[PDB]
């Protein structure tokens, strides 16, 4: 049909695959769109009802702002900016609440699995903070002893990764093409040997070695890319790849309709 | 005070278009276009595929300053063939190719999920 | 509840001279009772 | 201070892993480089944070406020 795709391996959290019959700008733009443009959900504004702990308030704000959130059903709701409402209706936002107490004699931790959804969830799978390990605790927030109190009111909104790294799903990326340098898009700094002084790529063996003596294949062109996507976990990885493709084409179609309407 | 934040980084033109169509005066059938709220992640793609098309003669994009999320693009081509038609052909090519890529990806993803 | 003075949570509710050296404590420095007023933040 | 959430370079969540990385060094008597490997942080931009973060929060915490 066109740009074929081959999966090398996959997991719960990362997809590694091969991309062929494609051009360089296409692949690179896909990379950047995945790293910057995926809409998601994240906690955004926070009201301290009561802080007592040694930990500072804007730490509590900033460190809250970075907890990843469940965002399968992110498309169902809409932006707070475009929303018909004002001040965080259920159909544009979600509300989070935290409670802590210095109960024990020893220090008590406050994990992400303590904040609870409050507002109308309206049956769409949104907002539950991800627990990656197998021991129930989310990610650590704050510690308390015997007298400190936290009472937090939190509001999440849409947001995208372009204006803050909160709203990223991307978390890493990988990229490689022509591991054998047949395209001569670089030449190696060295002092005895390029071949000896550089480690071989891991992706060398999926293409043949350069056959040693044949002249420079000038007419050739880059293809056959090597991607490894590894999401943070706010959304499954197949979803992030497909959504990135979808939002890139949504952008291009938008520019097309703007042109036609002009 | 009036120092801009990141709201103007990608929100499309408030009381403004998405793009301008201004004719060059230095070569026959040349147009410059000014997109805004976009950057390399679209410009490089459009330029590369439009250059892949054969009927055009010149296609290059630049961003003027990284403080501003706008960038320009200049197209000239041989007679009869309109540059705007060239651009819309390019966009149709892009939408088709990566729609094919998408469908191919769900097929192989569902296949790799065993059974 | 208007003053703190110490490790004790003595809510002095002070008007004038109600043993600023608070009864459970012996401090005389009178710290001042973080508000109940609702505060805003911005977790950008 | 706590461990950071989300490595500055990469973005992967870190902070779930902290007390785990502790008890990998308390009872398991394990070498720490292998401890981070078995914790599963194969890039090194993520790895620097757990290896170099200091925990001042409990040294703060041993006061008696209120
Ligand atoms: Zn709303
Ligand atoms: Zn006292
Ligand atoms: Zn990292």
């Amino acid at each position: 049909e066109g740009p074929q795709v081959k999966i090398r391996e996959a997991s719960k959290d990362n997809v590694d695959f091969i991309l062929s019959n494609v051009d360089l700008a296409m692949a690179n733009s896909l990379r950047r769109v995945m790293i910057a443009e995926i809409p998601t959900l994240a906690i955004d504004s926070v009201e301290v009802e009561t802080n007592t702990t040694v930990l500072a308030d804007e730490f509590i704000a900033h460190r809250l702002g970075l907890i990843p959130l469940q965002s399968m059903d992110i498309e169902q709701l809409e932006y707070s900016r475009d929303c018909f409402c004002e001040d965080h209706c259920d159909k544009c936002s979600v509300v989070l609440t935290l409670q802590a107490f210095g109960e024990s004699e020893s220090t008590t931790n406050v994990y992400s699995k303590d904040l609870v959804i409050v507002s109308n969830l309206m049956g769409r799978n949104i907002g539950h903070p991800i627990i990656q390990d197998k021991e129930g605790n989310g990610v650590l927030i704050c510690k308390l002893r015997k007298g400190q109190e936290l009472k937090l009111t939190c509001v999440a909104k849409k947001g995208i990764a372009k204006e803050h790294a909160k709203w990223g799903p991307a978390a890493a990326i990988e990229f490689e093409y022509d591991p054998w340098n047949k395209l001569k898009h670089t030449d190696y700094w060295y002092e005895q040997d390029s071949a000896k002084e550089w480690p071989q790529s891991k992706n060398c063996e999926y293409e043949d070695p350069p056959n040693e003596g044949d002249p420079f294949d000038y007419k050739a062109q880059a293809d056959t890319f090597y991607m490894n996507v590894e999401s943070v976990g706010s959304i499954p990885v197949d979803q992030v790849v497909v959504r990135g493709i979808d939002t890139l084409q949504k952008k291009v179609a938008s520019i097309l309709l703007a042109l036609t309407q002009m | 005070m009036n120092a801009p934040d990141r709201f103007e980084l990608f929100l499309l033109g408030e009381g403004e278009s998405k793009l301008k169509i201004d004719p060059d005066t230095k070569a026959p059938n040349a147009v410059v276009i000014t997109f805004e709220k976009e950057d390399h992640t679209l410009g490089n793609l459009i330029r590369a595929e439009l250059l892949n098309d054969r009927k055009v003669l010149f296609a290059a994009y630049k961003v003027e300053h990284p403080f501003f999320a706008r960038f320009k693009l200049r197209i000239q081509t041989t007679e009869g063939y309109d540059p705007k038609d060239a651009l819309k052909n390019a966009c149709n090519s892009i939408i088709n190719k990566l729609g094919a890529l998408k469908t191919n990806f769900e097929t192989e993803w569902n296949l790799q999920t065993l059974a | 509840l208007k003053y703190i003075c110490a490790e004790c949570s003595s809510k002095l509710s002070l008007s004038r001279t109600d043993a600023v050296r608070c009864k459970d404590c012996g401090h005389r420095i009178l710290l001042k009772a973080r508000t109940k007023r609702l505060v805003q933040f911005e977790a950008r | 201070m706590i461990v950071p959430v989300r490595c500055f370079s990469c973005g992967k969540v870190v902070g779930d892993k902290w007390e785990s990385y502790l008890n990998l060094l308390q009872e398991d008597e394990l070498d720490e480089g292998t401890a981070l490997s078995r914790l599963g942080l194969k890039r090194y931009c993520c790895r620097r944070m757990i290896l170099t973060h200091v925990d001042l929060i409990e040294k703060f915490l041993r006061y008696n406020p209120l």
